[PDB]
């Protein structure tokens, strides 16, 4: 579904974001 | 000017203060430049209520009838409490809830319902975001999926759009109390929202500062592509005009003044208590007063710039509507009177209605004329998100670049969504710290609260938290605040402050606006409110498929549960101000 892959881009880069971010304060020492 | 024996020594002192900013580097957070504290402020109060209330009510009071009064509350209870808010968050370096208890030990209330409000409109408002980015989603193909109907009965006297909305969207129910299971296509827009949330919010605001850039500038860039599209519109200055003619009868009803009271305190994000703790990231030397001013200006400026842009695409639909009924009526007479097509048009459909009368009128008679008048579809306003789902979308559809005008209208209405939930989020995660993981413990608490919004009941569950969430609570802490600043912390006092801060001292005039009339107008919308709340038994419009005359207002009343339910919302946060004061005094 195009609403469902648009969708799924959205959650990966934002959920792949938060982890970057998440990790780039484990990085902050 | 009211017994506070001890505010000193609770509260930084003046001679501190130049010795507060160069240790306190490390352990409170600093804005990276000026224009990065003034954006996020503009985002939040301009993405709070330009996002959907305030283009709403300007389009339930049509227009000019709902703006002059929301204007006349702006600047004379709104540039006070604005200003009000920066300057003592700036002078007690302390967010909502350190303010109060600085202030006064037993003014913990006023901070506590701030964070209580800024928690239930957060929770609700995530919601509309969720619903905005299901359509952003959706708005990838050159047939948008509500341009036509899959015809079925509902979709038939219903509209491709209002099945969209109802059906292939909200899957709603006939009622709060008929509340079937969690749209799962619906909870996957839910958590996509609280996500990005989290992904902006993680640090508080060093991370969201980054955020607020294109988030508190792309609202703007697209609202003014709206205005070069929206005024090359037909019906755009039928509407425009529209706007401009307001009718004093709207005036004469005390409703129209208390949702222009309450819209100042949500296009101010005033109340909220998420400006104090923005504020009190500046340099103690830091003009407050100018920023205020600024803001105010910018604000004023954009609700008049969205009301033009929304009446103009109103006009356009009317209009649109307007030609196609007509047409209509063209076409009845045409074809029960075979007449050479194009013979009958607007200039002659009157003239002929009777000639052909005369000729035939047994043949006239069991025609059937619809009353085509493109004031009524004008005057024709929605209620609840209709403006976004059912008034834009189809007039979307109506224009060339369709799918282009549909994604740059559900971005431009998320980045205000969500600079708008950066305050918010502000005003709960702070008074938590002063009480990434407490941000995500908040993230996804509130997200699991948010289910109740998935459901086939859902939107009516929304409507509830709308109509009392942001109501009351607002305006009772909005003239606290106004109070507790002026006769317990002492007006004079605040003066000394003030000079000490912006390196002088407010006009005599803007003193006495903040001094009485404010305070007073506070009361006004009061007032207002419980007359409306009292004059008008609680109801609410509910989409029945399949009843009599189904596309209509089907107006029931609330059950007797749903009032223990508003009772509680627009209750708990306002009764934490006199609750914890009364406490205080037994403790
Ligand atoms: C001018 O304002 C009056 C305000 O009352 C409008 O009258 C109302 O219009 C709405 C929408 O058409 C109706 O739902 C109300 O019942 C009307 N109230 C009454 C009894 O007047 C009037 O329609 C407005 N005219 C225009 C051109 O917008
Ligand atoms: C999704 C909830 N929002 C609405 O219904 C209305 C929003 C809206 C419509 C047109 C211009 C602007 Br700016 C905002």
């Amino acid at each position: 579904s195009i609403w469902l892959i648009v969708f799924g881009v959205v959650m990966g880069v934002i959920v792949v974001g938060i982890v970057i971010l998440i990790f780039t304060g484990i990085r902050d020492r | 000017v009211l017994p506070n024996p001890g505010l000193d020594a609770r509260i930084p002192s003046l001679a501190e203060l130049e010795t507060i900013e160069q240790e306190e580097a490390s352990s409170r957070p600093k804005w990276d430049n000026k224009a990065q504290y003034m954006l996020t402020c503009l985002g939040f109060c301009v993405g709070l209520g330009n996002v959907w209330r305030f283009p709403y009510l300007c389009q339930s009071h049509g227009g000019g009838a709902f703006m002059i009064p929301f204007l006349i509350l702006l600047v004379l209870e709104g540039i006070p409490l604005l200003y009000l808010e920066f300057a003592i968050g700036q002078r007690l370096r302390r967010g909502s809830l350190g303010v109060w208890s600085s202030i006064h030990p037993a003014l913990k209330g006023l901070g506590l319902a701030s964070m209580l409000t800024s928690f239930m409109v957060g929770l609700y408002y995530n919601t509309i975001i969720s619903w905005i980015m299901w359509y952003l989603f959706n708005s990838f193909q050159e047939p948008l999926p509500w341009s036509d109907c899959p015809y079925v009965d509902e979709c038939a006297r219903s509209s491709p759009v209002d099945y969209f909305w109802y059906r292939e969207t909200l899957n709603i129910s006939t009622s709060i109390s008929d509340s079937g299971s969690i749209q799962w296509w619906m909870l996957l827009c839910l958590a996509c929202a609280w996500s990005v949330l989290y992904m902006c919010t993680i640090r508080g605001i060093e991370t969201t500062g980054k955020a607020v850039y294109i988030t508190s500038t792309l609202p703007y860039v697209v609202l003014t592509i709206f205005l070069i599209r929206g005024l090359t519109l037909k019906g755009a200055t039928n509407g425009i005009v529209f706007l401009f003619t307001p009718n004093v009868t709207e005036l004469a009803q005390p409703d129209t003044w208390l949702d222009a009271g309450a819209q100042v305190f949500f296009s101010f994000s005033l109340a909220f208590g998420g400006l104090i703790s923005f504020s009190s990231y500046n340099s103690v030397h830091n003009n407050c007063e100018k920023d205020s001013v600024i803001v105010s200006i910018i604000n004023g400026f954009t609700s008049v710039y969205v009301a033009i842009v929304v009446y103009s695409v109103i006009g356009f639909r009317a209009t649109q509507r307007y030609d196609d009924c007509f047409s209509t009526n063209i076409l009845t007479l045409i074809n029960g009177f075979d007449l050479p097509e194009g013979n009958v048009t607007q200039e002659n459909f009157v003239d002929m209605q009777q000639r052909c009368n005369a000729s035939d009128p047994a043949a006239y008679a069991q025609l059937v004329f619809q009353t085509c008048d493109i004031n009524a579809f004008l005057s024709e306003a929605v209620e609840g998100t209709g403006l976004a789902f059912i008034v834009f979308t189809e007039a979307i559809t109506k224009m060339p670049l369709s799918p282009l005008w549909s994604v740059l209208f559900f971005i431009m209405l998320f980045c205000l969504g969500l600079s708008s939930m950066f305050g918010n989020m502000e005003g709960v995660v702070v008074p938590l710290q002063d009480l990434e993981v407490l941000t995500g413990l908040i993230c996804l608490g509130t997200f699991l609260i948010g289910f109740i919004f998935t459901l086939n009941s859902g939107q009516y569950w929304l409507s509830l938290l709308d109509s009392y969430a942001g109501s009351i609570p607002l305006l009772i802490i909005a003239f606290c605040e106004m109070f507790s600043v002026v006769y317990v912390y002492g007006v004079d006092r605040f003066n000394k402050d003030i000079e000490f801060m912006i390196g002088h001292k407010p006009n005599i005039f803007w003193q006495v606006t903040w001094r009485v009339v404010s305070p007073l107008l506070m009361l006004i919308i009061f007032l207002f409110f419980f007359v409306v709340e009292v004059s008008q038994e609680l109801t609410y419009s509910i989409w029945d498929p399949g009843y009599e005359e189904f596309p209509k207002s089907q107006k029931i009343s609330y059950p007797n549960w749903v009032y223990v339910v508003v009772v509680i919302v627009a209750g708990v946060p306002s009764l934490t101000i006199p609750g914890y004061a009364i406490y205080k005094l037994i403790r």
